[PDB]
């Protein structure tokens, strides 16, 4: 390998070429925000909820970024279910949903801003994105909307319109790209269990799994997108998740402490 | 039911950055013969990268960079392609229109002018899927996404050669590369050699809703454009495995 | 004198967004209807936003959020009802179009294609009037504030009942409801109970300088917004105070 | 009240229903920018005059944003009233004019913003707006364009082309919105009189003075946009405003401490 | 070879500000003019700055600001000029366009409409040249670039005199200011006292590619402008010095 | 001369003038940032070479900005070059190739930026540019793209359709406007010398020259592009540029304290 042999054979050889594709795979490998936590703030299971939900949280990271870096995504909710159930019912194809459904998760990065403002922390991705590097060295945090920015060139589910990445996968794919030390899913259940604890009365909870037993347990599509499970197993910086209760006082905190609340999934 | 077509009188030409890269030598014929189909078509023409995307890849892989930061450095040499094929049809009323025009309002602008020039590259970004270090949803994958979202009548890919053959016709084995008249994306997909078109795009294909097939042909053969438009074989078919209503 | 008028041409149509919160079964013949209308009359239709607003101000009241702040929430709803109904129409060669594009480049929009979508919420953002904790400016202000400045032929509000009645129909007082085929904007002012439009629509329209009638008809009743559009009286007609020149 | 009885009649009833209205009136109140401070600079008073009005009210603010936060929105002045002449000749209509008028502001903004730059303090409102909650933090100051975003749908006067929002209500809708806890209109006379000193020989000076007392003796149009008198009756946060001569030196910096120069305007 | 032309039917018209300047009393025979100029010609019109410019330069150059931020500043003002004329061509399909689509999509906005209207000043900004505090590059020196960019088939200046003079004719020494009928870039160069063109113009002539003469004329008399668009001599014509291929 | 003569001059004449011209010329002059400095780094000579170029500057820039404001302006290099032959064979004009090469250093930026946005440094001029003020005060660095705006309003050279006003001067124009302290071309060989060292044996070289002498030995168009040596000779601000081997570690460094490597080029 070398500098050389790589750029030989970027110039001689179509970008499907297996010998090219192997060759890549031997770069060096550079993260952009090593020191840096992605977390996403569901819509449907913390923001739909209003302040009993919203405001502890709120007093979290503001607590939490005097000792860590953040960027914080939001989900959408409730509208966003309201707007596919009217956009399927006409018709329309998934990248017209995906579309629709981005609006709803900026309007909850945008309330979420509101709250956190008067602390120095913006929302960005609306004028920019390199308003994240100074805003993370100056205030530690900053919120953006969740939802990946695919719209119109969304790639479908095998069945049905719903958009198949949505804010879990947003976030994601941005920890991943940004080469992040973690990814936390603050949710509204204490972690993974082995049935939805809404739906199914002796549930039990699931401490740490890895994606193909998540699989093997039919987990595949519970408590997140499943093709964020997909995602992990290829993904090269991030190769474990960690889903945690938003409701429950401290638990963010604590995460971002190390401690192991919640269920961690790992990709192997 | 399948989704709706939302423009279903639509066709859609994506441009090989490799066609670009040959220089009026290539372009100005190509143009030429884009101009006598703009009375015939309603076309959103699709520009890909090219060897510009190659030189961004080496630097930036040299740098270490990760895949959701070379997918929007190469989509950039899509646009360029763009912005000059477009520049060499504005005295026929056609202009290089961003994505978010592309994504909104697309009806409006060939309600004003007969075609379009956009980048065939989709807005995957810093979001572009990990595993390999070279972005994976480049300009063929990206035209059949907006062309098979839209319910376009049709999707052909511009080449700089006949089609696809069983190995690299311009490689180190083109002595054994036969020429595939028509093949399927998943007999494509479970093959393991180079092609002319992205993998991803045989993936985005099992998935479709609506384009049954995608044909690649000849850009350097004046003529090959115009009879696939027309649905004549002149080049490689490519069944997507979509089956009507 | 009064001033002149921009686009005498135009007519301006708002759609309720409660219309379209009853989803295809409303919007399909909606949206057939206002198909056989675009080549009879040069159309902005503006879009409200319906119950999604509702919850939006339910979630952030509920954080305390000032109105300035509920007021772009809730005109984010009107976006993307134009949007789902300029996707429908899209073969048509109909988009949505943005507020700055609406304020500045309508009339070369209008030359392009038949009709455009925007949202009918004006943008007063974050510089909303205080005094209420819900915005005041929403739909119907803004889309009578846009057209009367254009100085429109017309303003047609198309909604979910009749016109306007005595009473809420669809309220605990609906049984002494009376149906109201004409009033006034001072009229109305003057009465305390619920209404199908703004308040603050009939304190815009004493301030009108062109539009002297706006008519409110129901969108669930194929034809109404045909005839409406012709100056026939299917709705509650509301006389502005504007008197002729 | 409640969570509850706010939301059924949110989704029950019309937004006209004074039922609903009267709960919406019963919500929490949060405050955005608490701690900052609204300063409108003229631009008829001040900007048009130059460096001798200019230069001393820079190096006012880069001193007194140690201690304070501060949003500084321009006024337009000279060059939007001959816009306006030149358009109102035309026929053209209020929301034109608004538009126009929205440009000679952005340029105040512009020149004040450069003279700033060395300081550390930004122009927003161009790129964003969330561009003020990292600014504010870091520097203490923003500058931003005073004119409202009415543009076309501005609501015209009951006589007249000339849009009756301008520069001065767009400043105190702003420090309304964001709940700030001051505004100040800098201006080039002491503060009120009972009539216009520039005018009439035996004004005399009035410190303090409620928007009713002001209608009785025909101030309601003097030294602020009239309709800026009507907002501050209905304002949730911002109940008084005050007035100062920004060509004297050091008047900006004693009405920041706390001093009583200039008139109090108060709603009640 | 020189390049090609990109827009061959072009004709650009660039309205100085001091005729806006003038108010209803200049512009409404303008643009009565310009309205029945619409079927016979592809129009980019381009409009200057006038006397606020002047204002916003007294004021920028009392706070010491250095020529690339007065540039902007004036510049704002061809576009209030250009928002205000195209407000008045509103009716007629016509509307005002930022810079950015002037350079990538002029040609989709002309095959949408008749005309349209846009800042004459070019895009230099705060990366303006120095050696005077006075901008050099302004809306004559704007309007040509263009106009000779696209190979456009004519720049006419539209100005409150009647061409150009040997001293200014509304100076201190008008009773010796002799009228010129026709001059070169070249001569004008080498003189020393003031033009109703910038003195960049020149510079920009001598380095052309396609356009071969400019005409400057009085706008205050109604039918010049007709006359000059049909290449009719009633003003000023200045030879570029471009040689023919 | 007085703020009121000049005043009447601006009302009553036209612009060209040399009566207004000479009254303009005795304007007060306000630097807009004169603590900070102007570096290019080369896109052929530095950026296009990888990260051994790359990567030492990306270490000195972070280092160097602790006692020095850097305004960090990118070229573009081969892909430019390639854009360029393409449109040129076309027959496109100078202001179509402008826009393409734009996009160059644009990219170069973005990479450079990826590589310094864990130090707090961003990517502006994209969003905005009241990002450099903010980010000059809290990071004191910000990374911009090279090319001038003038795109299709290009002015052509005298002969041939490759634009005449690139990198060199986009980067210089930026340093004359803000009234910055210093600018400093990054390239690949020591400074200037009497011919092109790459491809000449006996070059000698030259520690420092002036416009007029490199004139009159046929060095107008060697080591910066011939434009810049003009609009050095015309510039109000900057009337010296340094030019430095960006593959030297610490060159950039020690021009940046005063050491006089490299060449000098000076206006007079
Ligand atoms: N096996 C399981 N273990 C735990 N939770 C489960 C399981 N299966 C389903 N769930 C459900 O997953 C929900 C959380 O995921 P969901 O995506 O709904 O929240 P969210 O991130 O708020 O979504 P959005 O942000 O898209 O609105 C829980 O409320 C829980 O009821
Ligand atoms: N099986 C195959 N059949 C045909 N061509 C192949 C095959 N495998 C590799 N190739 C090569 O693919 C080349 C096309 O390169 P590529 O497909 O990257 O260019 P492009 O499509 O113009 O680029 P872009 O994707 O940026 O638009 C052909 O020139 C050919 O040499
Ligand atoms: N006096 C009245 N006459 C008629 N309808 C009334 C009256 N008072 C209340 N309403 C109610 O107004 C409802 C319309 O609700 P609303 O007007 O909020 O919807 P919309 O106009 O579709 O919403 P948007 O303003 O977001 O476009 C009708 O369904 C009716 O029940
Ligand atoms: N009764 C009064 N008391 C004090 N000043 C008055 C009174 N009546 C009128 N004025 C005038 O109000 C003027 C200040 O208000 P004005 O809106 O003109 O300034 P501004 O904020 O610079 O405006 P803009 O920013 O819109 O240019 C003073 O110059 C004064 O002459
Ligand atoms: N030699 C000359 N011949 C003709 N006019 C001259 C000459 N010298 C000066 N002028 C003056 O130039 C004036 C035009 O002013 P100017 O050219 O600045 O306005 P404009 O072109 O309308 O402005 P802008 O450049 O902002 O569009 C004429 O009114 C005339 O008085
Ligand atoms: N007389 C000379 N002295 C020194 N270098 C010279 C001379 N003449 C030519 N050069 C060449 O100038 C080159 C550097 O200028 P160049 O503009 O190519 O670099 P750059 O700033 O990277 O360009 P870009 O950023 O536009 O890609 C050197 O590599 C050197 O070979
Ligand atoms: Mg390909
Ligand atoms: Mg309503
Ligand atoms: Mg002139
Ligand atoms: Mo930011
Ligand atoms: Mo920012
Ligand atoms: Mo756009
Ligand atoms: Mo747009
Ligand atoms: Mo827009
Ligand atoms: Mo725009
Ligand atoms: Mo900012
Ligand atoms: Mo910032
Ligand atoms: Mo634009
Ligand atoms: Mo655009
Ligand atoms: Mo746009
Ligand atoms: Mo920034």
């Amino acid at each position: 390998n070398s500098t050389a042999e790589l750029e030989e054979l970027l110039m001689q050889r179509s970008l499907t070429d297996p010998q090219l594709q192997a060759a890549a795979a031997a770069a060096a490998d550079f993260r952009i925000l090593p020191d840096a936590t992605v977390i996403k703030i569901g819509g449907q299971s913390v923001i739909d909820r209003g302040r009993a939900a919203v405001y502890p949280l709120v007093d979290e990271i503001v607590a939490a970024r005097k000792n860590h870096k953040l960027l914080i995504g939001t989900g959408a909710g409730t509208r966003a279910r309201h707007l596919y159930s009217i956009a399927a019912g006409l018709g329309l194809p998934a990248g017209v949903l995906a579309q629709l459904g981005s609006s709803v998760a900026d309007q909850n990065a945008a309330m979420l801003g509101q709250l956190l403002a008067k602390h120095g922390i913006p929302v960005v991705g609306g004028a920019g994105l390199s308003a994240v590097p100074l805003s993370l060295a100056e205030v530690n945090a900053v919120v953006f909307s969740g939802m990946p920015p695919y719209k119109l060139w969304m790639r479908p589910a095998a069945e049905g319109v719903i958009p198949p990445y949505r804010t879990d996968a947003g976030c994601f794919l941005l920890a991943e790209q940004f080469g992040c030390k973690q990814m936390i899913f603050v949710k509204d259940e204490d972690g993974l269990y082995t049935a939805n604890p809404k739906t199914s009365k002796d549930a039990t909870f699931i401490p740490r799994i890895s994606v193909d037993e998540m699989k093997a347990k039919g987990l595949h599509d519970s408590i997140l997108e499943f093709p964020v499970l997909d995602l992990l197993q290829s993904a090269q910086h991030v190769r474990e998740v960690q889903v945690v209760n938003g409701l429950v006082p401290g638990n963010l905190t604590r995460a971002l402490a190390g401690e192991h609340v919640g269920t961690i999934i790992t990709a192997s | 039911k399948r989704p709706i077509r939302l423009l279903p009188w639509l066709q859609v030409v994506k441009i090989g950055g490799r066609v670009m890269d040959r220089g009026a030598d290539a372009i100005l014929p190509l143009v030429e013969e884009l101009r006598k189909l703009l009375p015939e078509h309603r076309l959103l023409i699709l520009t890909g990268a090219g060897v510009r995307a190659r030189h961004v890849f080496s630097v930036g892989l040299d740098l270490g960079l990760p895949v959701g930061s070379l997918a929007p450095l190469a989509a950039s040499e899509a646009g360029q392609n763009g912005h000059i094929l477009a520049a060499m049809l504005a005295s026929e009323g056609v202009s290089y229109v961003e994505h978010p025009t592309v994504a909104d309002q697309l009806a409006i602008h060939l309600s004003a002018t007969r075609a379009v020039v956009g980048s065939a590259f989709p807005p995957y970004h810093h979001h572009e899927f990990p595993g390999s270090r070279i972005p994976p949803h480049r300009a063929d994958t990206g035209a059949f996404l907006l062309a098979d979202a839209f319910g376009a009548a049709g999707l052909t890919i511009v080449e700089n050669v006949d089609g696809i053959y069983t190995a690299d016709p311009n490689g180190p084995d083109r002595g054994q590369a036969r020429f595939l008249p028509e093949t399927s994306a998943t007999d494509l997909a479970k093959s393991e050699g180079p092609l002319p078109v992205d993998r991803a795009l045989l993936d985005v294909m099992a998935t479709a809703r609506h384009i049954e097939r995608v044909q690649v042909v000849n850009g350097l053969v004046p003529g090959r454009l115009t009879a696939a438009l027309r649905g004549e074989h002149v080049g490689t078919l490519i069944r997507t495995g979509v089956r009507p209503a």
